[PDB]
């Protein structure tokens, strides 16, 4: 195992004369697959700004100028590559997956579209109500809609309360002017990354791109990344409530680190205790994960997700259920207590745990190409390097019990939390007491 | 007629003190709790 580690290949990672990195993992796979990865999202967006990278979304791949969308489509159908992306709120990217014997075919189309997209004022307008429609979809996914509320006001009043999405006010009226402007204003080579894992050799790779990505910096400006104004966080609630609904969601949740910091380890080691539930898992004798057994026992709830989602340098260490009308209190009482337990009386027999599975998912984070060239996208992008599974081994590998309560009690022992919550949820609690949820009478 | 008088009085002092300072504090507590209340904001709404 450790030797497995030790025998993975390392990251080939090298800058341009431009600014972007060009790094990749060569496997032997037939296949592979490789994409840019930038650094912007709807964060970067501002009042009457924000959608755009959405609504741009939506056209980077309907065709460039150098070849229209007829062609685009056309051209990646007829050599069985696939063309996917996204775009959160601090982190967008494009990726192709294709047979490692088309790198630079690959490679120029991609160039070709962070570049050159035709953005034909006819294909917007038309897109443009794809979207309201496509985005009236996302909001019956009660399960997403209150993410997007537990961020809303957990940085209320600044740019990460924006949704990626944007205002169907914003959609309905931005200008094949404004995504040109938001286009040429943050894809630009310092911010991006071109990715790769596969049967690619670096060389092949850097120089096809260091070909079609012939961007010349003059200024200053152009050469620096300029870092974003801090989002304040803020304990507090909201609830959208309508009895309508089949059941009702929640999301609690304090202030994270953020990328760079290192506890983000024992952190997401944390959450590997508490886990999550899911009305298909057999098992009412789940080890640990009290919150899943007692989940069962008194059927708490439908399921459940920790997370400690992060951005730059701040993020959201949390949980989220989705319960019965009448089971909301007992299962928020519940979990509540465990983030208690969690950082106040921890075990040594449960963090060992809890590390192994971390480890299970660490690894399998790297299944197959597409996921690998998301770390390597990732990683350099947020931490500035590669971290080798042989690192986060380490990393934690060295996490003890007292460790995991000095830093869960660090981040969530009497902090004022950030709950949210749709559906019928009478029964939920005034924020004072699930506040003082937030300390244990030890 | 009344022997404690004095006692009664340097007493009732100390309880007018106590009355001065506990009714701020419980006061500000009291405040301090509801404020999730009286700051709090609704908003309607329906789909239409
Ligand atoms: C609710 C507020 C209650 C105020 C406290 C009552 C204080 C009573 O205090 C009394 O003061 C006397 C005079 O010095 C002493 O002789 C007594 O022993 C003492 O008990």
């Amino acid at each position: 195992y450790a030797q497995a580690l030790q025998s993975v290949p390392e990251t080939q990672v090298s800058q341009l004369d431009n600014g972007v990195r060009v790094a990749s993992e060569q496997s032997s796979q037939p296949t592979c697959t490789v994409g840019v990865w930038i650094d912007a999202g709807s964060r970067y967006e501002s009042e009457k700004n924000n959608g755009a990278g959405y609504f741009l979304e939506h056209l980077a791949f309907k065709g460039t100028k150098n070849r229209p969308q007829n062609a685009l489509e056309k051209e990646v159908e007829s050599m069985g590559a696939h063309l996917n992306a996204y775009s959160s709120r601090e982190h967008t990217a494009y990726y192709i997956k294709a047979l490692s014997k088309d790198v630079p075919k690959a490679v120029e189309l991609l160039a070709d579209i962070v570049q050159n997209c035709s953005l034909e004022d006819s294909q917007i307008e038309k897109e443009r109500d794809v979207i309201v429609r496509e985005l009236q979809e996302n909001d019956t996914s009660m399960r997403e809609v209150v993410f997007n509320y537990l961020h809303a006001t957990a940085f209320q009043g600044t740019g990460l309360a924006q949704s990626v999405e944007g205002p169907s006010e914003n959609i309905r009226k931005l200008s094949r002017a404004d995504l040109t402007e938001y286009l040429s204003t943050h894809y630009t080579a310092p911010r991006m990354v071109l990715a790769a894992a596969g049967g690619v050799e670096h060389q092949q790779l850097l120089e096809l791109a260091q070909k079609h990505f012939g961007g010349v910096p003059f200024t200053y400006d152009d050469d620096a990344v300029p870092t974003l104004s801090k989002c304040r966080f803020t304990g507090s609630q909201i609830r959208h409530r309508e009895d309508g609904l089949p059941l009702a969601h929640v999301a609690i949740a304090v202030e994270g680190p953020g990328w760079a910091h290192p506890d983000l380890v024992a952190l997401q080691v944390a959450n590997a205790i508490i886990g999550h539930y899911d009305r298909t898992y057999g098992g009412g004798l789940h080890s640990s994960s009290p919150l899943a057994s007692i989940a069962v026992t008194n059927k708490l709830c439908q399921s459940f997700q920790t997370f400690s989602i992060c951005y730059s340098e701040t993020g959201l260490f949390g949980f989220y259920f989705v319960c019965d009308r009448m089971s909301i209190d007992d299962m928020m009482f519940v979990l509540q207590g465990q983030w208690m337990r969690l950082c106040t009386s921890i075990s040594e027999s449960e963090v060992l745990r809890g590390k192994n599975f971390l480890r299970n998912a660490l690894v399998s984070h790297l299944d197959g190409t597409t996921p690998v060239c998301e770390d390597i996208g990732r990683e350099l992008l947020t931490y500035g390097r590669r971290i080798p599974l042989e690192e986060w081994e380490e990393r934690l590998a060295e996490v003890d019990a007292r460790m995991v309560r000095e830093v869960c009690s660090k981040y969530i022992y009497d902090q004022c939390p950030a709950v949210a919550g749709p559906g019928p949820i009478e029964q939920l609690p005034d924020y004072n007491r699930i506040r003082s949820g937030m300390f244990w009478l030890r | 007629a009344e022997p404690e008088h004095d006692h009664r009085k340097r007493m009732g002092l100390k309880m007018l003190l106590m009355m001065g300072l506990l009714v701020p504090l419980v006061y500000y507590m009291k405040r301090h709790k509801w404020s999730v209340l009286k700051s709090r904001k609704l908003a309607y709404r329906p789909p239409k």
